[PDB]
């Protein structure tokens, strides 16, 4: 039973423009089905309506990959990831229905990005800034039945180091960023806890 | 698919 789907640290404003940081890819384990996914993205937590983030999942059996998500309209896999990999993740709202996301593998030296424009069937708030380790969820064609993946366990910790959160072309600091972790079964699997500018999670 | 979601 999975009570807590994201780990990670999450910023309440308004007017986000910016929100990039560079995380490390860890060795994951727990079985070809489990898997874990670190990404940096704009709303999603008290706005509703949409979520403009990217980043990079791993899977029990040592696979990876790469995304971009305007959800709920462009969800989709952008670049090639193996462990120990430097990931710089970017997402950029230039308004509410127009932006970018951008990952580029600094170890590989790839680069994706992705330009979304007239985002009708879900805008953004720009209100949610956050660095989070998701436990995310499989589903059927129609919905009908959506669950969440195996958890991986993975190792080392996966930090977002240098974060940047811009709200109105200012910056904005990870000082009073809210706190969650990812807990299943009535137990934290995850310890993100923040420090300047790094926001770091360990599997548990 | 994957449903990578709401907090």
């Amino acid at each position: 039973t999975v009570e807590s789907n994201w780990g990670g640290a999450i910023l309440i404003g308004s007017d986000f423009d910016t929100v990039s940081a560079t995380a490390n890819v860890p060795s994951a384990s727990g079985g070809s089905s489990a898997a874990g996914t670190a990404w940096v993205g704009i709303d999603g937590d008290t706005c509703q309506t949409a979520i403009l983030q990217t980043g990079f999942d791993w899977y029990g059996d040592g696979t990876y990959d790469a995304w971009y998500e305007w959800y709920p309209e462009v969800s989709d896999d952008f670049i090639t990831i193996s462990e120990g990999d430097s990931i710089q993740m970017s997402v950029t709202a230039t308004s509410d229905t127009s932006g970018s996301a951008t990952l580029e593998n600094l170890t590989t030296g790839q680069k994706v990005s992705k330009s979304f424009s007239n985002e009708s069937s879900g805008s953004l708030c720009r209100t949610n800034a956050e660095f989070i380790i998701e436990d995310f969820e499989e589903c059927n064609s129609n919905g009908s039945d959506c669950e969440f993946v195996p958890f991986a366990s993975f190792s080392p910790a996966v930090e977002f180091t240098d974060c940047s959160v811009t709200s109105d072309g200012e910056s904005v600091s990870l000082d009073d960023a809210q706190i969650t972790q990812v807990i299943i079964n009535n137990q934290d699997v995850t310890d993100c806890s923040v420090s300047g500018t790094t926001v770091s999670c360990s599997y548990v | 698919f994957k449903f990578x979601a709401l907090r």
